[PDB]
């Protein structure tokens, strides 16, 4: 039983506004053109091994089911862009899902491993930072012990911290600058 | 041909051999890979694009500026980084509202994007600019083995912004690997995802491994001796994932995993010690016995 | 400030494309004011130059696609005229960009819509054309 | 001095809702020469039209300006209105404030109003310099030309013929009947297609008032309504039609095997052939591209019909009206790669299936797999292939695909009740009389299954040749992966290959769907903006047979009007040379594609002179003329100059 | 203005009559032979490029002759002497801007015998100085009479 | 009128204006064919010119008489939403632009007789019978809307805010009794949430109509676009089974309705409508088949997209002309594929919706087609 009181009439608009200006109004507003044909669900490789149905995400969005933001289903999309490529209504499906995830993240629906990966780029400027074995491995091959990346360049590392703070990404992931850990 | 080489994360810090393979392979093809100093994470669209699109583009633009200040275009050996930097480039050039917001942020660090950088994938660069004929000319050790080609998803898709031909039936990598003497065996669902993408490997591991298990099964049934990819993320999924599948699902394939540059390295008479095949989670020795 | 753009459209194609966008409710900026003509072959440098004297910040000319002129070849004559005109404007200190000519069919309302958005923006960026002011001096 | 009347329309809320009409009407009064200005909800309506007529008399107006919809729609309407009031139709001017303003600036009302005001001023500015012109009364040649020998065209030709008008029917291929002839049965009656079309094809071939040119093409058309001079090319069959009997002995001995176009490639025909057994004219044709000239066919030909030294004759004809009925083609699905058309052997288009199901087909009515010739036990129908799809540029519904899929599923069931037929769809569109009932019957009586889901792709088993269909059962919220022996793509309708040639020859436009554009969807559905040229059938848009037939009759009615009157009014917006200003530079002469301006001697000096019959009023030579002697009535340079001024200031 | 024309105008005013100027364009007085089929231009040549034919029309030979956009009266001495008219007399009563019209005409006939396939970029690239070729004596009377 | 969204008057009014002053067309408005006799080419018809009680030649069509008249009669044209007077004109753009008196409601007081300038009012007017000889007859008596009172679960007739789409048309029309304002009949308020119910009286065996009315899908989306243009904030949901946008530009309109105007579509045939007797709002019970879950949404207005049924007088016309009916009760054409506007009865032709449920483009083509045939 789904009553009006359970639905959010602005959910669709909220997704569009979250998608403006990145990736853009015209891109995200494409969800409004979906005619629930199911080409996205049949194309989905994740749907072949889970309860995830790409078409229902768009449906829930258009109907106003906020629970979609709390669903684990949206995080099962690998972003292979196969649905995006085949949709006959030009729905920027993959892009819409990412934007939906942006709203989910703002609601506090983020995995720890994900927040950890985000923290390593904030702290060491990289998703997979170099370890003690990296230095030995790079040397043994015939490459610079330390690669010319932002990890070993404070200037670049600080530039990211400035941008992050301004963007509010630190607040989003719930990062405490003094402790250097998440909340 | 002069291009700023974007390393990324997985290749330089984990599978370093892929870098050493690329550097020497691109050097033999006549491409100057200039150092793109201070380059950070693309960032990974899987996590950042899903966490904050603004943060993904702002950071991606920052890395684009590095090559702009140098006055050169970017080249990479990763689909993830290619997709991220390519999409960032397209969007900043097309959408002015995104370019304004990004530059307003970049002003705080003394940077400004002008829309002059072009992002290229080393595979399409090799196919369109250099030519497949040049690959064959440098084959010192002709590799005669069957290969399970893995195009990935972020290389050709989205096709509307990439413009690298069809994504359903591509022949870009097939012609490149066959120039070394190998055979691109066609397997079921050749264009399906490895499962790692979109942050799935981290948040939903079991799910990603299920997708990889299928790909491996299809490749071995097609008669493949190894799997060649153009993405360190795919590489990790196909290599490290086999260990996870054996420890979890129970299936053991001992299927060798290689990157296109690493494969091209062996073809151009490179030393297997310099290709860092020992650090691989799955032994590459079985394949070395066939070549 | 809002640009003052003038358009000259052929009845059989661009005028019809401008109508199709109206029927389709294809929204676009309110700067342009279209003048109907039977053929783009009617357009000539005097009309475009006259419009700039009058105060046009931008001038748009729409005709049939090359090979589809309802009058067979009027667009080829216009095409030859507009190329000289672009350079004449440069010599007169008027930016090439202030003048824009496109081939839009009676069904191409979506193109017309976009052409209008893109043209307004170009003119908006360039700012007002300061000819009329300099002559009234 | 000009006494202009300005009338701002609201078109209900279409204009009023965005453009503050009362305010434009107040502004209109401030402009020079405007002695009256009103605003009415519907100007084209009775009270609107009488308002203008009453005011022209009561205020002695010599000009009128209507600020409303596009003139491409109601220019004639108002011209007729003001003509009845005594005012010349060319002293009337139209301001486009709806499509060109209100309908495109809905969220910018203040600017929309200001823009409407400019357009009224602009129009008013031109109107001041307008001159009274006399409509050219031209005779109508009592003859009609129909292009395309399909069900649509045969209908038009037969109705005009029955009405007593000489008519010419031109058909590209060697036989009339068109696509219909390729169908086996026709929904919703499941009537044998050919069986009901044949008598019409037979009637039109022996009609006293209809001249038929089969295996012929209209290569050049010149003129205007009532005075069209057409040139038809009677293609060389390389066989004497008067001597041929259509026995078909020649084909049994021909060694060359050419793929049958009628059979969509599924069948093989000979160099010498007949499209289908019920073909009209019942004559044969030799395809010179593949004929080796061995002379084996001549040996078995009794009446000496063959002639390899044949010249394709050109016939000149004068007609009054032309009706276009070229029809349509099927969508090539090779682009939708996931479906595998062109790669997988057992993935066929529905038009191919029609030819397979047809008794007179290359398989003798047998639905067989092209991989092994076996009968498929499980068949999948995929809907909307090449339709309702932006990725292939076709954002339209092909109208019949739903209905023909179910129809062909019923036929497979009649022939083989045990067959499993699944139809993958989005919306079953059975909108006409008996269609829904046909849909109900398909599921209830024939046991045809329907899956609501647009397939994501098709994957062939390279071992058996069978096809797996991947899709989502949206009514279950689960993903299906069913196996089939044959996959039928319900390909949509796209314009025929030659449409681009015809469009250029006739000079007609195309709609966003690429089909031919009607004058107005509801005001004039078979007419075109180009007077004298009409449309009929699928070339106008994707439709079924009943609809095409109605259009053929409708078009004949419309085309019968000028022919019945015998006289029509043509616009006098033509070019003329001022003999006092022209010095005979010769610039104008070659600009005209119709050769209207010619140099002549007058009063001892050389001067250009336009031949009024040859000018179609384009406006290229007056524009090209450097002496200003050449001017186009109603589009004179001074009138356009005043119009440019009108945007910026009053004059 | 030629002397006789100056006398005619003054003479008319003295008599009390209204002076009337010639209305045709220069080709009328011009003695050069015109093609009956009309004018057709292939390539635009500069006044130094070549040695013109003394009989054929200079515009048809590829020289920018303003006689077509210029009021008659002078007797066309320039083409009669071997050079194109530079439009010293200005336009006719029906033409406000001489240069604009001269261009319109020049573009229209350029490559007319190959109308559909002639390159439209040949003409602007050929003429390096457009203003000085068409607005020699009338720039101030033009719609755009200055360079901004 | 879809798909162009032109005004209906735009296309209609000029054709009305033209036919009223056509030299070859004699028009008998407010009249009926009472008897037809003969055969093809030799038909002898009798038309009854009804008494308007107003001289046609003398009437100017000003309408001063209407404001003075005391009796207020419900307007048939407005479908019972608006009221008219004993002396009247169906709509402002009506043709002929003349007035008519209804003696069943007129009390014959004689008040409007004093305000009538030209002495048009003639109470002793006899309805004249005109004899005429014709060769061919074309039937175009059109259609009527389905009365949904039978589908009890929807509550039409019981609930105040459950209207038919034809009523909505009169409500939305600028020249309507509400002045283009979509309002609730319970309190006159503007509905913030509207629900459109499709296939009402169509594709339904329980009401004997197993056919598709053809235009229901299209007009629902159309009127939803109009409500949005007038009031963008409004929530419009369309409960459907199959969106049937099949002709030229139709699907594009469907795409545009969702993409541009934000009209929502629920694939599910509603089970019932239940009014809240407290607020007057309506709850729509249905299943979202694309989700496999049951919905119970609240609305301020419920629009029934009523189907097409033959007009009341069709039985009389059937007998007079001697023509047959199809299973859907509309007039039967000669052949469903080759003679679509002819009848088995030679000389008698059909045109428009009386032949079957269709749109204006189709009805206009049939009119031309029938004229060709006739
Ligand atoms: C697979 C399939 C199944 C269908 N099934 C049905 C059905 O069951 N029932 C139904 O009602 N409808 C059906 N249709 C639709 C039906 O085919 C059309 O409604 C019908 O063909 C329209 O008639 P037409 O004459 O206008 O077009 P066409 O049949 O295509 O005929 C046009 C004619 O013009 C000729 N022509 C083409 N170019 C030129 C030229 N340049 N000059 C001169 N002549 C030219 C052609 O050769 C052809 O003879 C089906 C369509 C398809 C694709
Ligand atoms: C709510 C709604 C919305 C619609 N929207 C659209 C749309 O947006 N676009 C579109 O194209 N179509 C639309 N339609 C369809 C449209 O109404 C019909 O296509 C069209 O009105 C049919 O015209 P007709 O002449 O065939 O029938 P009608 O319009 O009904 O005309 C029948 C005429 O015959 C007269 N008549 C009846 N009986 C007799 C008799 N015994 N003697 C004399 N005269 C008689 C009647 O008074 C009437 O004037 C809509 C329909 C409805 C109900
Ligand atoms: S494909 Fe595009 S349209 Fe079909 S469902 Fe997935 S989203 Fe809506
Ligand atoms: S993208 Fe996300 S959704 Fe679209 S297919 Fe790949 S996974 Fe399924
Ligand atoms: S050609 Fe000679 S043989 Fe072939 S059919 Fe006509 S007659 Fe029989
Ligand atoms: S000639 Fe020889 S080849 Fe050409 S057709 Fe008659 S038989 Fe077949
Ligand atoms: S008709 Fe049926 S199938 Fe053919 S397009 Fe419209 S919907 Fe898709
Ligand atoms: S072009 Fe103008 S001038 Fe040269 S001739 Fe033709 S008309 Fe007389
Ligand atoms: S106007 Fe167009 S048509 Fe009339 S003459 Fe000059 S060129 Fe030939
Ligand atoms: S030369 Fe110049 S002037 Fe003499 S005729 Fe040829 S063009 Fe006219
Ligand atoms: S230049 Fe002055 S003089 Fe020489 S021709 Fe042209 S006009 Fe007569
Ligand atoms: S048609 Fe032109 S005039 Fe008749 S109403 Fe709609 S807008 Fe006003
Ligand atoms: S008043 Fe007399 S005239 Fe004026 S309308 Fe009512 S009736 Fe016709
Ligand atoms: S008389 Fe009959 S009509 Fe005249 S007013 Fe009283 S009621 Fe209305
Ligand atoms: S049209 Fe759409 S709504 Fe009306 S009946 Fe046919 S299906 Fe039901
Ligand atoms: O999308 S992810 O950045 O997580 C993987 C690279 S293809
Ligand atoms: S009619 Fe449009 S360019 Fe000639």
């Amino acid at each position: 039983m789904i009553y009006s009181s359970d639905l959010n009439k602005n959910l669709a608009s909220q997704i569009i506004e979250a998608g403006t200006p990145i990736p853009g109004d015209d891109v995200v507003s494409s969800l409004k053109a979906c005619y629930q044909c199911g080409t996205c669900t049949g194309s989905c490789p994740s749907g072949r091994r889970t309860s995830y149905r790409t078409r229902k995400v768009i449906r829930k969005a258009l109907l106003g089911m906020d629970d979609v933001l709390d669903s684990d289903d949206i995080w099962k999309c690998t972003t292979c862009y196969t649905c995006y490529e085949r949709c006959p209504r030009d729905v920027k499906v993959t892009e819409i899902i990412k934007t939906i995830r942006n709203l989910a993240a703002q609601k506090g629906n983020m995995a720890k491993a994900h927040k950890m990966t985000a923290m390593y780029v904030l702290k060491y400027g990289h998703a997979v930072p170099a370890n003690k074995n990296t230095a030995e491995l790079r040397k043994s091959i015939g490459l610079s012990e330390k690669a010319p990346i932002a990890q070993f360049s404070e200037k670049d590392l600080n530039e990211m911290n400035t941008l992050i703070k301004e963007l509010g990404f630190d607040e989003l992931i719930g990062f405490d600058w003094e402790k250097g850990a998440l909340k | 041909m002069k291009y700023a080489f974007f390393l990324g994360c997985i290749m330089p810090n984990r599978y370093a051999g892929v870098e050493a393979a690329t550097r020497t392979v691109m050097e033999k093809l006549g491409v100057e890979l200039v150092d793109m100093t201070g380059a950070s994470c693309c960032p990974a669209p899987g996590v950042f694009g899903s966490f904050d699109q603004k943060t993904w583009l702002t950071l991606a633009a920052r890395n684009l500026c590095i090559a702009e200040e140098m006055g050169v275009d970017i080249v990479t050996v990763c689909n993830g980084c290619y997709g991220s930097l390519f999409e960032a480039a397209h969007l900043l050039h097309d959408n002015k509202e995104a370019l304004n917001f990004v530059n307003e942020k970049l002003d705080k660090v003394g940077k400004e994007y002008k829309g002059n950088v072009k992002v290229r994938h080393f595979a399409e660069l090799i196919y369109n600019d250099i030519g497949v004929d040049k690959i064959a000319e440098k084959v010192e050790r002709p590799l005669n083995i069957n290969v399970g080609v893995h195009y990935g998803c972020h290389f050709l898709k989205p096709t509307d912004v990439k413009h690298l031909g069809s994504a359903e039936r591509p022949v870009m990598l097939d012609e490149i690997v066959e120039a070394t003497g190998a055979k691109s065996v066609p397997y079921a669902d050749k264009m399906m995802c490895c499962g790692a993408g979109g942050g799935v490997r981290a948040r939903e591991l079991e799910l990603s491994l299920d997708m990889t298990n299928e790909k491996i099964e299809n490749m071995i049934k097609a008669g493949a001796d190894c799997t060649v990819n153009v993405c360190p993320f795919c590489h990790l999924q196909f290599d490290r994932g086999q260990i996870e599948i054996k420890e979890k699902f129970g299936k053991e394939y001992n299927f060798p995993v290689l990157h296109l540059s690493q494969l091209l390295g062996l073809a151009m008479g490179m030393d297997p010690k310099d290709l860092a095949l020992s650090v691989h989670q799955i032994s590459v020795d079985p394949l070395l016995k066939k070549i | 400030w809002e640009p003052k753009i003038i358009g000259f459209c052929c009845n059989w194609c661009t005028y019809g494309g401008a109508d199709t966008a109206g029927v389709g409710r294809m929204q676009y900026p309110p700067s342009i004011r279209i003048i109907r003509v039977m053929c783009s072959g009617r357009i000539e440098p005097s009309l475009i130059l006259k419009a700039f004297k009058e105060g046009a910040d931008g001038v748009f000319v729409g005709g049939c696609h090359l090979g589809d002129c309802h009058y067979d070849s009027g667009n080829y004559k216009w095409q030859r005229r507009v190329m000289m005109l672009y350079e004449l404007l440069e010599e007169l200190g008027i930016e090439k960009e202030r003048l824009n000519h496109e081939w839009i069919s009676a069904s191409e309302g979506e193109k017309f819509q976009n052409t209008m958005k893109d043209f307004y923006n170009k003119i908006e960026a360039l700012g007002p054309c300061k000819l009329k002011e300099e002559l009234d001096k | 001095e000009p006494r202009i009347g300005v009338y701002v329309c609201h078109c209900g809320v279409n204009i009023g809702g965005t453009v503050d009409c009362p305010d434009v009407t107040e502004f209109a009064k401030t402009l020079k020469n405007v002695v009256v200005a009103r605003d009415y909800k519907y100007m084209c309506a009775d009270p609107g039209q009488e308002m203008i007529k009453k005011d022209i008399k009561e205020h002695n107006l010599n000009r009128v300006v209507v600020a409303a919809c596009s003139p491409r729609l109601h220019e004639p309407t108002f011209r007729r209105c003001v003509a009845e009031a005594g005012l010349n139709p060319f002293l009337f001017e139209f301001a486009n404030i709806r499509e060109h303003c209100s309908w495109v600036h809905m969220h910018e009302k203040e600017k929309a109003t200001e823009k409407a005001k400019d357009l009224v001023r602009m129009a008013v500015a031109k109107a001041r310099l307008l001159e009274p012109l006399e409509f050219i009364k031209v005779g109508v040649t009592q003859r009609a030309l129909v292009i395309g020998g399909g069900v649509a065209g045969i209908q038009t030709a037969l109705d005009l013929g029955d009405m007593g008008f000489e008519t010419i029917l031109v058909e590209k291929t060697p036989s009339v009947g068109g696509r219909m002839a390729q169908l086996d049965k026709t929904f919703p009656t499941n009537d044998c297609s050919i069986c009901i079309l044949a008598p019409k094809m037979v009637d039109v071939a022996k009609h006293p008032n209809v001249k038929l040119y089969a295996y012929s093409e209209v290569v050049d058309v010149q003129g205007y309504v009532g005075n069209f001079k057409v040139k038809i090319m009677k293609k060389a069959r390389y066989i004497d039609e008067t001597k041929c009997t259509g026995c078909g002995q020649c084909s049994e001995v021909c060694p060359i095997d050419v793929p049958n176009e009628f059979d969509m490639g599924i069948g093989m025909r000979k160099a010498i052939y007949k499209p289908f057994p019920q073909a009209v004219p019942a004559k044969y044709t030799i395809d010179k591209e593949h004929c080796i000239e061995c002379g084996l066919c001549a040996k078995v030909c009794g009446p000496n019909a063959i002639d390899f030294d044949q010249e394709p004759e050109i016939i000149e004809a004068e007609v009054g009206t032309i009706i276009c009925a070229i029809g349509y083609d099927a969508f090539d699905p090779t682009v939708r790669e996931e479906y595998g058309y062109g790669v997988y052997d057992n993935v066929v288009t529905a038009l191919e299936l029609e030819r397979m199901i047809n008794a007179s087909g290359p398989t003798g009515g047998k639905v067989i797999r092209l991989s092994d010739g076996q009968k498929p036990k499980r068949i999948a129908f995929i809907q909307c292939v090449g339709s309702r799809d932006a990725k292939v540029g076709n954002k339209y519904c092909s109208n019949v695909c739903c209905m023909y899929a179910m129809k062909n599923s019923q036929l497979i069931k009649e022939k083989s009740p045990d067959t499993e037929i699944d139809i993958y769809y989005m919306d079953i569109r059975a909108f006409s009389k008996g269609y829904e009932e046909f849909y109900e019957r398909s599921a209830k009586q024939y046991g045809i299954k329907f899956m609501r889901g647009r397939p994501s792709q098709v994957i062939e088993d390279p071992e058996t040749g069978n096809l797996v269909v991947r899709a989502e059962d949206t009514l279950l919220g689960e993903i299906l992966e069913k196996e089939y022996d044959l996959v039928v793509l319900s390909v949509g309708m796209v314009p025929t290959k030659s449409a681009d040639e015809v469009q250029k020859i006739l000079g007609i436009s195309r709609t966003p769907d690429q089909f031919f554009m009607e004058a107005h969807p509801k005001l004039r559905p078979v007419d075109t903006a180009t007077d004298g040229v009409y449309l009929a059938g699928a070339c106008q848009g994707p439709k079924d047979i009943p609809a095409s037939v109605a259009q053929g009759s409708a078009a004949a009615s419309r085309a019968a009007i000028p022919l019945a009157k015998g006289e029509v009014e043509v616009e006098p917006i033509i070019a003329s040379v001022d003999a006092e200003i022209c010095g005979g530079c010769g610039v104008c002469v070659k600009q005209c594609p119709y050769g209207a301006p010619r140099l002549v001697e007058k009063d001892g000096k050389v001067v250009a002179e336009v031949i009024s019959a040859l000018c179609k009023g384009c406006g290229t030579c007056p524009a090209g003329c450097p002496s200003g002697a050449l001017e186009q009535d109603h589009f004179k340079t001074i009138q356009l100059f005043k119009q440019i001024e009108g945007m910026f200031r009053d004059t | 203005p030629n002397p006789e024309m100056i006398a005619e105008v003054v003479k008319a005013l003295l008599e009390g009559k209204e002076p009337e100027l010639p209305k045709k364009n220069l080709c009328e007085e011009c003695a050069r032979k015109k093609s009956e089929e009309g004018v057709a231009i292939e390539t635009i040549k500069r006044n130094y490029e070549g040695n013109p034919d003394p009989e054929k029309c200079l515009l048809e030979q590829g020289y920018i002759c303003l006689g077509i956009a210029t009021r008659e009266g002078c007797g066309a001495p320039c083409p009669s002497s071997g050079v194109p008219c530079s439009g010293c007399s200005g336009p006719t009563d029906a033409v406000v801007d001489q240069g604009a019209k001269m261009i319109s005409a020049l573009c229209s006939d350029f490559g007319i015998d190959n109308d559909r396939d002639v390159d439209p970029m040949i003409l602007p690239k050929s003429i390096k100085d457009k203003i000085g070729s068409f607005y020699k004596f009338t720039l101030p009377s033009a719609f755009v009479p200055i360079r901004l």
